[PDB]
RNA sequence: CAUCGGUUCUGGCGGGGGGAUAAAGGCCCAGGGAAUGUGGCUCCUCCGGGAGUGUUAUAGCCCUGGGUGUAAUACCCUCGCCGGGACCGAGGACCGCGCUCUGCAAGGAUGCUGGCGUAAUGGUCACCAGCGACCCGUCUUGAAACACGGACCAAGGAGUCAA
RNA sequence: AGCGAAUGAACUUUAAAUAUGUAAGAAGCCCUUGUUACUUAACUGAACGUGGGUCGAAUGUAUCGACACUAGUGGGCCAUUUUUGGUAAGCAGAACUGGCGAUGCGGGAUGAACCGAACGCGGGGUUAAGGUGCCGGAGUGGACGCUCAUCAGACACCACAAAAGGCGUUAGUACAUCUUGACAGCAGGACGGUGGCCAUGGAAGUCGGAAUCCGCUAAGGACUGUGUAACAACUCACCUGCCGAAUGUACUAGCCCUGAAAAUGGAUGGCGCUCAAGCGU
RNA sequence: GGGAUAACUGGCUUGUGGCGGCCAAGCGUAGCGACGUCGCUUCGGCUCUUCCUAUCAUACCGAAGCAGAAUUCGGUAAGCGUUGGAUUGUUCACCCACUAAUAGGGAAAGCUGGGGACCGUCGUGAGACAGGUUA
RNA sequence: AACGCGACGAUACUACCCGCACGUUGUAGACGUAUAAGAAUAGGCUCCGGCCUCGUAUCCUAGCAGGCGAUUCCUCCGCCGGCCUCGAAGUGGCCGUCGGUAAUUCGCGUAUUGCAAUUUAGACACGCGCGGGAUCAAAUCCUUUGCAGACGACUUAGAUGUG
């Protein structure tokens, strides 16, 4: 009845999907099966995956679909009748949370090597375990935060203060400048924001994005491959340790 | 409304010379007595079809009474009432031991909720729910739910209108 | 107080009839079916209990037909029989209609008994109490309202006589 | 109603509701032949005569009619229904019927116009309208629901008043999304051509004008807001993971709030009443 | 000269114009149609008591480039107050100031200044009368 | 509050208090006029065993309107005192004396009010009588005062004195 929150219809350009959208990943993914011999699935856990894209146009010969896990299982058909080819009923075992796949025409082995060399500085995100305490100098808050030297760095944006407030730094506009206590630095300590060896969370997460600090790493983890010509699904190094659907 | 009885009111026109063997015509009416219920068999008929009373004849008045009044049942009723917009179709469910029952319930119901009287309801439909998953509404639908039982708390205690006085102050738990 | 008559209010009891010769129901007989699935079995299980399978087993239920069966009961309509109150007693030889006839509850109350026989019943005043209740007349009007007359009492005071 | 009957309110086999005029016997209808100054071509018609045949629906009937004589009366107000005309709204006029006038009594707290019912003096019984929380005689009666009002409502339902405002509450209708994971949330993505073109001191999605395409796509607007001198940065749209079963929108019908009020202190009749002593059956 | 008529208003009144087109949920199966937008523009003074709020001031709040000061718009609020002169030149009657401010009304009322109607006669292209009567 | 209430002082007669004797005295109305937890109602009580819809419960309840004498019983009721306790518009407890007293069972008496007629019966207040104790007062008029005043009213002073 009454006493409802009232929804708001958004003044924009882009509408929700929905069924179109579902059918549409389906048929992609359906004609992609034939065109190609391997279909690797890889995992990425807790990554913020915007390096995805820099990943498929080095392997621009292959095709990657990271979408829904249940749309991309039973695209490839979950029991044996609705599978599309043999052996692939069990390809589907490995999709259980967010994975992706990786049709490729090249050898294993080099896919292998090519994800095993392939590393990158990442932000945390949350859930992580901080590797190192960062902690930003009592006095003049810099773009950084204590980890490129104060000399060859510039103060934080003014614009920049309500939100490191809200997020629970103790600072204040002393003259144009965002300053930790006072701007020579003596009027207090500085601020931990993550702790050695310790869970951090969106708060901790989200400091460390606006001082451009990296903890994490993004790495594509692969968990098995199926290969057409032998309709066999093997085994990778990833898979062993990690729940299956 | 007030006691009812299902009513098998069959009636005609009255035969003519060039129309022997009318159609024998057939309703089902809620009503309390015999004499309202030929009333609304003809005021019926002479909306749907064109026999009036001075034409007319009754066949047979009958009394429907319930095959099983000693297993609870579901009942759904869809019924028109008119107000002062239009005309309304509405779907009802009724948990009842006879029609008569269920629909007494309705007339009362349909008087508590939206002031619709006997004059403005018409009953298209009274049917038995022959199983459950054809219950919709959510009222009925907790009745027929596994195990139910619930206790009856603030029970407020049946003291005569006439011992004014008590010396002792009630308590609201049996 | 007892026995009656007229009127009336209010309890109980014994029968008859009618529905679908009620519909249901209890106990039997023969089929079919399902779950808010009883046992049994399997998996989770924290004393506890869940999930799944399947058709009566260590519970039951639904639907159809038959028997008991002209069953009982409710409702409607009917024929009577007892009980408890209230108000009333008009008339005054016989006659009548009648019946249950040595008579009677049949064209209207008699019988038995007690206290008192005097302010006791009853009546008149004044007052209290409960309920009820505009101040008369004239005039106008469809009607109110307005307006006019009214300090009080006694006596007098107005459709008569003649043609 | 039909036009599988014809034709096309002005069509019809048939035919509504509704009032409404006339008639229903021996105080009657037809025939007949005698006359007549009427009439006809004519004993032919018409009038005047003769004879012939369960008394010709129901219900009521407390009598009907004729003549003569005698007294008081010459208005109207309101309401229903029908109808004519008009206004922003009022309203004005006709026809019938009913109430009041000459009418007491019961009820609506009160009362010209409402409902019940009409009258000698008394006793008993039963009711109508209206009522049964106390004033106050009779129920704090029974069943199912609805409603909480910062002067609710208790029968005025006309006006204020609208296609009106309510993140009050209940019932319902239609459409739509959902174990292919719907609504809400949290953790992340929100990218490339590209600071798109013009303009501007400066203008990079976000002071302005106009176009508004493609790639990668799971998806991401030549961008919905915050922000900068311009960037940067944040946010929204949209997508994914976790979570897990029901949701969303728009209407309809009830009851409730607002939907405008001045001025001595006062009114559902009063107290007062909230699973009512309010509203519907 | 005649006819109908004593006369009006009483949940009245208040802040947002009318007309025409476009749009328009519905009703309906052409017609009515709101909000918007476009087009054209007798009177004055005197008063005392009380009440109302539709608040001028004083109290408290919300908002505004509201720096301060001074304000402006709005809300709750009637507890408390709401002046002294001119009216001697002109007009839509309204200037001088003082003050915190110099708000508007109801009880609708009395003093004080400003500023009749009928016939009769003689005539009517038109009035006259110290002619008569009267609430 | 001139028809709301409290505390205190002095109260002459009348009768102020106490005891009992009655009233042809008044009572919006005796007839067992019997009964103290507090608090919650989506909780509570307890004896700590258990108990709670239910005051249709508990107490009291027999005798010439309630006699006399026993048998038998320490149970209940009442009056007085002593010690205390009760103040919101003021009482009850404990102890002691005395009086009455079916828990059981008898004997004597009831009649005649004549077949019902309020089973005149309680409490408070008021009044009339005795016999015991107790007390010996004020206000107003008047004169005066001016703290007051239309008149009343008011503040004062008049008995030996700071008159």
């Amino acid at each position: 009845p009454k006493s409802k929150r009232a929804r708001v219809y958004h003044l924009i350009q882009v509408n929700k999907k929905g069924r179109e959208a579902k059918e549409r990943l389906f048929s992609n993914i359906r004609e992609t099966i034939p065109k190609y011999q391997h279909c690797f699935v890889f995992s990425v856990d807790n990554m913020r995956n915007n390096y995805l894209k820099d990943v498929r146009h080095e392997l621009n010969d292959c095709r990657i679909f990271f979408g829904k896990t249940k749309l991309m299982a039973r695209a490839l058909g979950t029991t044996p009748e609705e599978e599309q080819a043999d052996g692939l009923h069990r390809l589907t075992r490995y999709l259980t949370g967010t994975v992706g796949l990786l049709f490729t025409n090249r050898d294993p082995a080099d896919i292998e090597s090519y994800f095993s060399n392939l590393s990158q500085v990442d932000f945390a995100r949350a859930g992580t375990v901080a590797p190192r305490t960062v902690t930003v100098p009592t006095g003049i808050v810099y773009s950084t935060g204590g980890e490129v030297p104060p000399e060859h760095d510039v103060p934080v944006s003014h614009t920049l203060e309500p939100e490191l407030r809200r997020l629970g730094m103790p600072v204040r506009m002393i003259k144009g400048k965002v300053c930790l206590g006072d701007e020579k630095g003596e009027a207090s300590e500085g601020y931990t924001i993550c702790k050695e060896g310790e869970v951090l969370d969106s708060r901790q997460t989200r400091l460390l994005k606006l001082f451009s600090i990296c903890l994490s790493e993004f790495k594509v983890s692969l968990l098995g491959y199926w290969n057409s010509a032998s309709g066999e699904v093997t085994e990778l190094e990833a898979g062993k340790t990690r729940p299956k659907r | 409304m007030g006691r009812l009885q299902e009513y098998q009111v069959i009636g005609r026109h009255l035969p003519t010379e060039a129309n022997p063997n009318p159609a024998l015509y057939r309703m089902r009416i809620f009503a309390p007595n015999e004499v309202v219920a030929k009333s609304r068999f003809w005021y019926f008929l002479r909306g749907l079809k064109k026999v009036k009373k001075a034409t007319g004849e009754i066949v047979s008045v009958n009394v429907i009474s319930e095959k099983h009044p000693l297993k609870v049942k579901n009942f759904g009723i869809w019924l028109r009432y008119d107000s002062r917009s239009g005309t309304h179709n509405m779907y009802k469910e009724y948990r009842e031991t006879s029609r008569v029952a269920a629909v007494e319930a309705m007339y009362a119901d349909m008087a508590a909720r939206h002031r619709a009287r006997f004059r403005s309801i018409h009953i298209l439909k009274v049917v038995e729910l022959e199983k459950t998953e054809d219950v919709k509404r959510p009222y009925i639908k907790q009745l027929v739910a596994k195990n139910l039982s619930f206790p009856l708390p603030h029970r407020v205690p049946k003291i005569s209108t006439k011992k004014i006085f008590s010396a002792k102050r009630p308590s609201t738990f049996s």
